[PDB]
């Protein structure tokens, strides 16, 4: 049929649950083909934000490139604001988390110091914070007691 | 060699400057129109050099009759030459039958008069393209005519510069069915689409036309629609 | 005469590049484009083979060139690159070098080591400068 | 391109009359600038004299016109052509008075000249006349009005404006000016348009330099300025 | 005109050193109708310049018969008002009135260091806004300085008055005529931006430093002594090293004066760089340099 | 195997020597910068 609406949404839930079992290249298919069919079609925001996000997720994941990940998280989270706290906070805290897997602890603080992010404060942003700095330190104990600290910051992803 | 003058034809195709005269109009400022359920909609950019120029001073949406707006996109000199035309037109109409002229009729009238200038001769033709609203017998009529002389009949259209854009854009977006109020919030929006620069009360001009008469909106209105998202 | 030269030169460049079995896989780069005057002889499978588009620094991108373009910069630190990123208007990678360029030159210009955000409003302004000229028809 | 459609009023790939082009530059070929201000309750024109000769009365050389009791224009370009339209412009003044039974609205009167140079360019066998205009006049109820044309049929109306061949520097300045928040009232307006056309040119003119026209809404008539006037002005200006 | 402008300041002096406020404007009309005037330019010139030294006699009058500097704002006021006037494409009357700043100045020293701060001020800030445009010929900004001069030692350099002379001497740039001077008086930029106790400022300003060039081996030797000043500027920002090489700079010097202390201490900062410098090729090639010098090894320290 | 020979100059001495000299000195001061001299 072609209620691609529904067909973009399926397509995204499939590249999901592909990168939860695990299955990279055909997660990465899967997005692909529902950014083409998205592309096809109209697309309300919260549906792109959430594309993005998958998007950033798998590019992330596959390790490949970061800035492009990066781009994506924020690119999502941008489209997340106003619509999507939920959604929002967490692409916060992917955001910083790239950021500081990308060797450059000190920009971080910019991150959190952003108007946007701010409304956003919260537990988590101090969480990275803390994170970024023992990783600027380069102490492996700093680390440590970060993660002891936040059960909850590192629930979310391995 | 040829593409000089408007008698001679070429060694194969078409006459030329005809086609120059289209191209000239592509590149003007963008335009919308948008065939509603119950109404018509025209958009179009109006964005001055500076901040000296007078917003206020000359429109581009113009009611030719009491239910027959008119957009246009190219040069604007020409704009006003016809625009005078179809005023008279309309008027020498109403006299001659004592009826509000029927949309189609102006059309093919305002055409004809336009073709006039392709004939022979060193009358350069028409530099504009016009978008015509007009709701009589009740339906709404969305009509385009440009410097060849021929009328198409559109259900949503966008030309002007980055008219691709505009186009996908529609036919992505309009379905077949909308009220006065959503397509003027999917003009606007194809509008955005390529408009550069934040866009206010003043930089656009829109127009609708309903079973009331064509209306151009007043600053206030189109700001309220400008803002509620879109 | 005279005309047919060129001719002769893209006749000569088609023949060398399908040609024979001379392979060697000497792969060839086109980046002449707005293609409509290409030949089709020199635009199909087995000619030029993969078309890619480069279209214009769309959101998203703008700020990758951003942040690739100002890494090794003195950053004042209180110019928010987002603002242009998340801004209206289209803006090529050429654009943006030049704008940061000329950012970088309005700050040395004032003696000034880093350069500032209004050195970056500045810049900005200055590199949109549209047809700059127009003729107020034309529209 | 340029090389064959240059010569006719015909168009050319990527629609381009050139000939009207041109004419823009024939505008500036004069040597002259203007500039027009807006103000609160009056509208002020102000001009640059040039007597290069001694042997020249100085009142015959004027480019400050009356095209009726309130309207006001100044003229720019070639001189011949000015005059001309000049002498249409008054003519359509006259007319509509006749006709319609009250004075033409300036607005009204610079779109028909906006036409009739219109209609010149598109049809061949008569040059585009290559002067431009601005017209200042006070409307009822809608209180000072400037406006301009072109030779290319093109017009509209402005809070401020200059031009000739200074033309860019003069309205980057007014800009410059009017984007602060001033009020502009009758002293004002004229020092900022005398102060604009000193800076643009760096002259610091003496008073039979400049030709000075304001209309205001007190007296609505166009009245051009006498040096005395115009010279207690500068010094006022000088402060 | 030429006589006539003579004869009114020599003859009108006398009349005018009794009358104090009405007295400025009798000859304020004489002065407008003198400027207006433009047949000689050059002797109008003079005519012009006379009559800004009675205005000067009237300022110092005003410093001393009435309340001190109270009204030779309005003086400067008049004499940057009716300029424009006969200021045509900005000439003549500006070099006039610089002409007559001259003299402005050589009064505002004594005013500033004859009399308190309050009207030296403002005096200086009146004189200072009148030579905004007017471009660094001798001393045009170079008064700028020696009055931010004035107002750091009375304040005794505050951060803000370290702000105000640096900004103010580096409004000194590539158009100063006197370059020599010009030299000097960024060595008191150089001075004060090192006594902001920054050293990273300091470094910023010794980026123009390192622009200034060939500041040694100047004729007469004076640059040289002012090289010295620079060279003796240089401290822990110079890092081990350098301070080796700017101490070898001075070392020329002592020699010259062959002084008993001060050369044998020149001897010993070029020579006690080895503790501070670290080991390396050219650090081995320059203590071989410095080694086998008679006049170093005459103290002990040199054999130790 | 003369500074000003066109009399008045500041046009000349003052944008030209402020972008010809200035990238001739000192290379550090824009390579810190991160900008290429003009």
């Amino acid at each position: 049929m072609d209620d691609k609406a529904l067909l973009v949404e399926v397509q995204l839930l499939e590249s999901k649950t592909y990168h939860a079992l695990s299955n990279l290249p055909k997660a990465r298919a899967a997005l692909t083909s529902a950014r083409t069919t998205a592309n096809a079609i109209y697309c309300p925001p919260k549906l792109q934000a959430t594309l993005d996000m998958q998007s950033g997720i798998i590019h992330a994941a596959e390790e490949k490139d970061w800035k492009t990940a990066y781009s994506y998280f924020y690119e999502a989270f941008e489209g997340y604001d106003s619509i999507d706290s939920p959604k929002a906070i967490t692409s916060l805290k992917y955001m910083l988390l790239c950021k500081i897997m990308l060797n450059t602890p000190e920009d971080v603080q910019a991150l959190v110091s952003g108007k946007l992010a701010l409304r956003y404060a919260g537990r988590q942003t101090e969480a990275l914070k803390c994170v970024a700095q023992a990783s600027k330190n380069r102490s492996l104990a700093d680390f440590e007691k970060a993660l002891t600290d936040y059960r909850a910051e590192l629930r979310d992803d391995p | 060699g040829y593409s000089f003058s408007l008698t001679t034809f070429s060694p194969s195709g078409k006459l030329v400057q005809i086609e120059y005269a289209l191209a000239a109009v592509a590149g003007g400022a963008p335009s919308v129109g948008i065939k509603a359920a119950n109404g018509v909609v025209l958009a179009t950019e109006k964005k001055q050099k500076s901040i000296l120029y007078d917003e206020r001073s000359v429109h581009k949406v113009e009611p030719i009759t009491k239910h027959i707006g008119l957009v246009y996109s190219g040069m604007g000199p020409d704009y006003r030459v016809l625009v005078h035309r179809a005023r008279k037109l309309a008027q020498q109409y109403y006299l001659v039958y004592q009826e509000p002229i029927p949309t189609a009729q102006l059309v093919q009238r305002v055409a004809s008069v336009m073709q006039e200038y392709t004939q022979s001769g060193g009358v350069r033709p028409f530099g504009v393209s016009l978008l015509i609203c007009g709701w009589n017998e009740g339906r709404p009529y969305l009509f385009q005519s440009d410097p060849s002389g021929a009328y198409f009949a559109w259900k949503a259209t966008a030309m002007g510069k980055n008219y691709v854009n505009g186009k996908t854009f529609l036919e992505k977006r309009y379905n077949e069915d909308l009220e006065l109020e959503d397509a003027i919030h999917t003009a606007i929006l194809t509008l955005k689409e390529s408009f550069e620069g934040q866009m206010t009360e003043d930089n656009i001009e829109v127009g609708i036309c309903n079973e009331a008469g064509f209306r151009r909106l007043t600053p206030t209105e189109v700001k309220d629609y400008l803002a509620a998202i879109a | 005469g005279a005309d047919r030269e060129v001719q002769r030169i893209l006749l000569e460049l088609l023949n060398q590049m399908d040609g024979f079995d001379q392979n060697v896989n000497v792969k060839v780069i086109m980046a002449t484009n707005r293609a409509d005057t290409l030949d089709p002889a020199l635009l199909r499978p087995g000619r030029l083979d993969r078309k890619i588009e480069f279209p214009l620094p769309d959101r998203r991108q703008k700020r990758l060139i951003f942040s690739t373009i100002t890494s090794k910069m003195n950053l004042s630190e209180e110019v928010d690159l987002e603002d242009y990123v998340a801004r209206p208007d289209k803006i090529s990678g050429a654009d943006i070098n030049s704008i940061c360029q000329e950012s970088g030159m309005l700050a040395v210009r004032e003696n000034r080591y880093i350069v500032l955000a209004k050195d970056f409003e500045k810049a900005y302004k200055t590199v949109i400068k549209k047809d700059e000229q127009e003729h107020e028809f034309y529209k | 391109s340029a090389g064959f459609d240059r010569h006719i009023t015909i168009f050319s790939p990527e629609g381009r009359l050139y000939q009207v082009e041109y004419a823009f530059k024939a505008i500036n070929q004069g040597g002259l600038t203007s500039v027009a201000v807006r103000g609160k309750d009056c509208a002020v024109i102000v001009t640059q004299k040039k007597v290069p000769d001694k042997l020249l009365d100085s009142s015959t050389v004027t480019h400050l016109f009356k095209i009726t009791e309130n309207i006001g224009c100044v003229m720019t370009g070639m001189t011949a052509d000015s005059r001309s339209q000049v002498q249409r412009a008054r003519y359509e003044a006259a007319n509509w008075k006749y006709k319609y039974g009250y004075e033409i609205p300036v607005d009204m009167l610079c779109k028909r000249i906006a036409d009739i140079s219109q209609v010149y360019t598109q049809n061949a066998e008569m040059r585009p006349l290559g002067c431009c205009m601005i017209l200042i006049g006070i409307d009822e109820e809608q209180g000072p009005q400037v406006y301009k044309c072109d030779p290319a049929g093109y017009y509209c109306g402005f809070k401020a404006t200059a031009a000739g061949v200074k033309q860019t520097e003069s309205t980057s300045f007014l800009e410059k000016k009017v984007k602060k928040k001033f009020d502009w009232t009758f002293e004002q307006t004229v020092e900022t348009a005398i102060t604009c056309l000193s800076t643009v040119l760096s002259i610091d003119f003496k008073p039979s330099e400049i030709e000075v026209g304001v209309v205001t809404v007190e007296n609505p008539k166009f009245r051009i300025l006498t040096e005395a006037e115009i010279d207690a002005h500068l010094v006022a200006l000088a402060e | 005109m030429a006589d006539g402008g003579s004869e009114r300041a020599d003859g009108r002096i006398v009349k005018m050193e009794v009358d104090y406020s009405a007295t400025v404007d009798q000859r304020l009309p004489e002065c407008a109708k003198l400027a207006k005037e433009g047949r000689l330019q050059e002797v109008i010139e003079t005519l012009l310049s006379l009559e800004k030294q009675t205005r000067t006699a009237s300022d110092m009058v005003s410093t001393s018969r009435i309340l001190v500097a109270v009204v030779k704002m309005c003086y400067e006021a008049k004499e940057w008002d009716l300029l424009n006037e006969n200021i045509m494409l900005l000439s003549k009357r500006r070099s006039q009135l610089k002409q007559a700043v001259a003299k402005m100045v050589q009064q505002c020293c004594t005013y500033v260091e004859e009399i308190t701060d309050l009207p030296i001020k403002l005096r200086l800030i009146d004189t200072l806004r009148m030579v905004t445009e007017g471009k660094i010929y001798v001393e045009i900004e170079r008064a700028r300085l020696t009055k931010t001069l004035a107002t750091i030692k009375e304040q005794n350099g505050d951060v803000k008055e370290a702000a105000s002379i640096l900004q103010e001497l580096q409004v000194e740039t590539y158009g100063s005529m006197e370059k020599k001077e010009r030299v000097e008086f960024i060595l008191e930029q150089m001075r004060l931006c090192l006594a902001v106790k920054d050293y990273i400022r300091t470094q910023i300003i010794s980026k123009k430093i390192n622009t200034k060039f060939f500041q040694e081996e100047n004729t007469e030797k004076l640059k040289l002594k002012y090289y010295n000043l620079m060279i003796q500027l240089d401290q822990h920002e110079g890092s081990y090293l350098s301070i080796c090489k700017h101490y070898r700079a001075i070392y020329d010097t002592p020699c010259i004066q062959a002084e008993s202390e001060k050369w044998q201490q020149a001897l010993k900062s070029v020579v006690l760089y080895v503790i501070l410098a670290p080991f390396d090729n050219e650090q081995s090639d320059l203590v071989h340099r410095i080694s086998g010098d008679k006049k170093l090894e005459e103290i002990p320290k040199y054999k130790d | 195997r003369s500074y000003s020979e066109i009399g008045g100059l500041s046009e000349q001495i003052r944008e030209l020597r402020e972008v010809i000299e200035l990238p001739l000195t000192n290379p550090e001061l824009f390579q810190r910068v991160g900008i290429i001299p003009p």
